[PDB]
RNA sequence: UCGGUUUUUCAACCGGAUCUUUCCUUCUGGCUAACCUGUACUCCUUGUGGGUGCAGGCGAAC
């Protein structure tokens, strides 16, 4: 049963994620029911230099805690199955405009929904095993923002050489230049 | 204001030239006259409906709201059938480059289809001198109901 | 400084400390000139030829001279991490 | 740099970077929220509540792990007092140093010390006014501040 | 002096300097593993308590306050979190 | 009370240069202060600046490459009405040629130049040279 | 080109429309300018150069 793990079905990358998941439910007793409770809101793949294309993999948002709690070893069997390619798990968030002085009040803007948020919400998601420390924007010059995003001495061995394929992925979803780091 | 009653003081208190025809008996039993003031403001239910009767009602009286239409914090309800608004402004002193706030309160006259507290915003539209200060006449008030939907803490 | 004729006014145009970019003028009766000597093979230091360095007098004065000097020596490769960045 | 004193510390709490659970930390958030309204029957103030959480227990801060701020959750459940904690304990601070006057007269510096507390009891009292979590006529006297201190 | 990296400083110095005044603000203090020499069970104490702690099962006593970090009651083992 | 923050940066950074050092570390750090970092940096008075995350206000490390001579707010952010740009430049300016008067307006923060270019104006904010 | 005047190679500078998870107050209607059209398909260099032309319908043109 795959158009039912999808919440609406078209396209046939989609159609080939659910297929794969299903497949993933012959491991058993970890990776049943769980797995069972589980959706899509799409998927984006987005082309990284060196040739890989990640997969961006849009989650509906009260799904993710569980997705999470799942996640590390679901996505190893992804990558296996569909070779060359890093998956990511990536929560849908709404971004609500500024409500512009002229425009209509709409009820209270709520702060999740704020741009900014759902940035830092899908920074969040994209390193997921591995936490978020320090950040640094650097301000050049030349007249452009670069974001230093620092991670744990701990973890990184399930991000390795995705991380590249991250930033890619971020500048694809928001257009801002990212660049990760280790301090030790 | 009002506060009850209606028929309550030394002549008989009814809109002039309003005739309630008294031998075919009507649905209201008795007419009531109103008007829409005008400039996008609306008609309230409270003066059409109400029993109520006024002269110096923009609604249902003979007042007729033109000129400058303001807007401030209502100070006092005390005096019958009016009211005092607060018109906070800054006043630029060139000198200094900087500016004074400042005062002036606004005679203003209140029409029984409105409930006005102290501290409710209050738009006011001009209109011909009704007593010795007031030139001004109630149109609507900002200030629904405060908090009066959930006053207690208790979830 | 320029003229609109294109050519240049501006009698002289003054040195600037290489340590803080601040301009050193002309009765600055504390400020300095360091040549290091460009070296070759054999040592031998090649005559009449060096790495210059202009230090306002304001500096000097300070104290944090001789840090700035190194600074600006371990940039050109003159000396090999004697100052580091991360104090 | 302090409100009455001519003191000038800095001594404060430095909450940490991550907002998310410690990594060692196990247990559960309703786990957590049903202690929280356990203590709260029990008839503790949120802050002593939290400190009992940091020391028996694994939480760093409600927040970081349930989502919510103790006196909140005290709020949802219907548990956050009649006055706000630290008011209270500034009325009876008050009422104590009023009690000793009332005993012996010619300590001029308790005098002094009163004064500095009503004031700062006011100043809450005006902020909760604004706020409306006191009903919007409060006020702070002396035999009334002793019955809701009692 | 005049030039610094600001932004990562050596890791000695940040552990000299005050809590706030570092970099960016950061506990000193840190949570325990405590083993109750009787029973065996593990108890997370805080490091700096307030409150005297007691095993959750047995009243026993793990922690004493005093003004910074919490005193350990010498029968019981810890192992830092 | 740290009544602005925008002046304590600047300040802090009028110090750092007058010393002859080349990094500042503001500590409150706004968007207002950011946006008047980044015209001294398209002027070229300033060199790299980054934004530290505290998750609470901010800190921003600031490069000095020595050619700015004074920074300067401007306090009681005065309403500045076109034609009036000019008597404050004729004040806070050391010449005609150069320097820069930072205002506020609804078209964003910037230069008066740039203001002038733009025709708009709003409230005043600093000074660069 | 008959001391002035038109474009390109180019610039910085000031706007406008958009598309980017984006509404810019919303409809009850008037004119739907226009083709998203395609109803006969061709005045016609071998063509998608070009327009007599009206049922579904983009409305910002008021
Ligand atoms: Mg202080
Ligand atoms: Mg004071
Ligand atoms: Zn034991």
């Amino acid at each position: 049963p795959q158009a039912k793990i999808l919440s609406q079905a078209p396209t046939e990358l989609e159609l080939q994620v659910a297929q794969a998941f299903i497949d993933l439910e012959n491991n058993s007793p970890e990776l049943k029911a769980d797995l069972r409770a589980l959706q899509f809101k799409s998927i984006r793949e987005i082309e990284v230099a060196g040739g890989k294309k990640a997969l961006a993999v849009f989650v509906p948002v009260p799904s993710l805690a569980a997705y999470h709690k799942v996640q590390i070893k679901l996505t190893r069997e992804l990558e296996k199955k569909f070779q060359d390619r890093h998956v990511i798990f990536l929560a849908e968030r709404r971004i609500l405009p500024k409500p512009s002085r002229k425009s209509r009040q709409t009820q209270k803007r709520p702060r999740s929904r704020t741009l900014t948020a759902v940035h830092d919400k899908i920074l969040e998601d994209l390193v997921f095993p591995t936490e978020i420390v320090g950040k640094r924007v650097r301000y050049l010059v030349g007249g452009n923002k670069i974001q230093k995003i620092l991670l744990n001495s701990k973890d990184v061995q399930h991000i390795d050489n995705k991380l590249e394929s991250f930033q890619a992925v971020y500048n694809k979803l928001t257009g801002k230049q990212i660049v990760f780091e280790i301090p030790s | 204001s009002t506060e009850l009653t209606v028929q309550s003081e030394r002549a008989f208190q009814k809109q002039p030239h309003i005739f309630t025809n008294p031998k075919a008996k009507a649905n209201r039993k008795t007419k009531r006259w109103y008007k829409n003031v005008g400039l996008g403001f609306k008609t309230p239910k409270t003066a059409i409906e109400g029993s109520y009767i006024d002269k110096k009602c923009p609604f249902t009286g003979l007042v007729s709201i033109r000129g400058k239409i303001l807007t401030g914090t209502v100070v006092s309800t005390r005096m019958h059938r009016t009211i005092v608004i607060r018109r906070d402004y800054l006043h630029y002193v060139p000198k200094y480059n900087r500016y004074e706030k400042r005062h002036k309160n606004v005679p203003a006259h209140v029409s029984p289809a409105f409930r006005v507290q102290v501290g409710d915003i209050v738009t006011v539209g001009q209109c011909r001198p009704i007593s010795k200060t007031v030139r001004f006449n109630v149109l609507k008030v900002a200030s629904a109901t405060g908090k009066a939907n959930k006053q207690f803490a208790k979830f | 400084m320029e003229n609109d004729k294109g050519q240049l006014v501006e009698l002289y145009v003054p040195r600037k400390c290489s340590a803080t970019n601040r301009i050193i003028k002309a009765k600055d009766h504390s400020s300095v000139q360091i040549n290091i000597a460009q070296v070759d093979e054999e040592g031998r230091a090649i005559p009449g030829e060096y790495v210059t360095y202009a230090l306002s007098g304001y500096i000097r004065a300070r104290g944090e001279a001789d840090d700035s000097l190194n600074r600006l020596a371990q940039q050109d490769g003159l000396l090999k991490n004697v100052w580091s960045y991360s104090r | 740099g302090r409100m009455h004193s001519k003191g000038k510390g800095m001594s404060s709490s430095a909450i940490p970077y991550s907002r998310n659970a410690p990594a060692w930390f196990k247990g559960s958030s309703d786990g957590v929220v049903e202690q929280i309204i356990k203590y709260a029957r029990k008839g503790l103030t949120p802050s002593q509540i939290g400190v009992l959480l940091r020391d028996a227990h694994g939480v760093t801060q409600a927040k970081v792990i349930t989502g919510n701020k103790i006196l909140r959750i005290l709020k949802s459940n219907g548990l956050a007092p009649e006055i706000p904690e630290d008011l209270y304990f500034l009325i009876k601070k008050a009422v104590s140093v009023r009690k000793h006057l009332e005993r012996n007269r010619k300590d001029k510096d308790a005098k002094f010390r009163l004064i500095l507390i009503e004031s700062r009891i006011h100043r809450l009292a005006r902020y909760y006014r604004t706020v409306s979590v006191l009903p919007p006529n409060w006020k702070y006297e002396s035999a009334t501040a002793s019955a809701l201190v009692n | 002096v005049l030039v610094q990296d600001l932004l990562h400083p050596t890791a000695a110095s940040e552990a000299r300097k005050h809590k706030l005044k570092t970099l960016v603000q950061s506990p000193r203090s840190h949570f325990l593993d405590v083993k109750c020499p009787g029973c065996l069970n593990i108890t997370t104490v805080f490091s700096h308590a307030q409150t005297a702690v007691t095993c959750e099962s047995c009243s026993t006593v793990l922690c004493t306050p005093t003004g910074g970090k919490a005193k350990l009651s010498e029968g019981t083992s810890f192992r830092r979190k | 009370t740290r009544t602005s923050v925008l002046a304590d940066a600047l300040n802090a950074i009028n110090n750092a240069e007058k010393t002859g050092k080349r990094q500042v570390l503001i500590r409150p750090s706004s968007k207002v202060i950011i946006k008047f970092l980044q015209v001294m940096q398209k002027h070229g008075y300033i060199g790299e600046f980054e934004y530290i995350d505290d998750h609470r206000s901010g800190k921003i490390v600031v490069q000095l490459n020595g050619r700015l001579n004074k920074c300067g707010v401007i306090s009681p952010r005065f309403n500045v009405k076109i034609a009036d740009v000019e008597k404050w430049t004729a004040n806070l300016l050391p010449a005609r040629q150069f320097g820069y008067v930072i205002l506020t307006t609804s078209a964003g923060i910037m230069d008066h130049e740039e203001a002038h270019r733009k025709h708009v104006s709003g409230k005043i904010l600093g000074f660069v040279y």
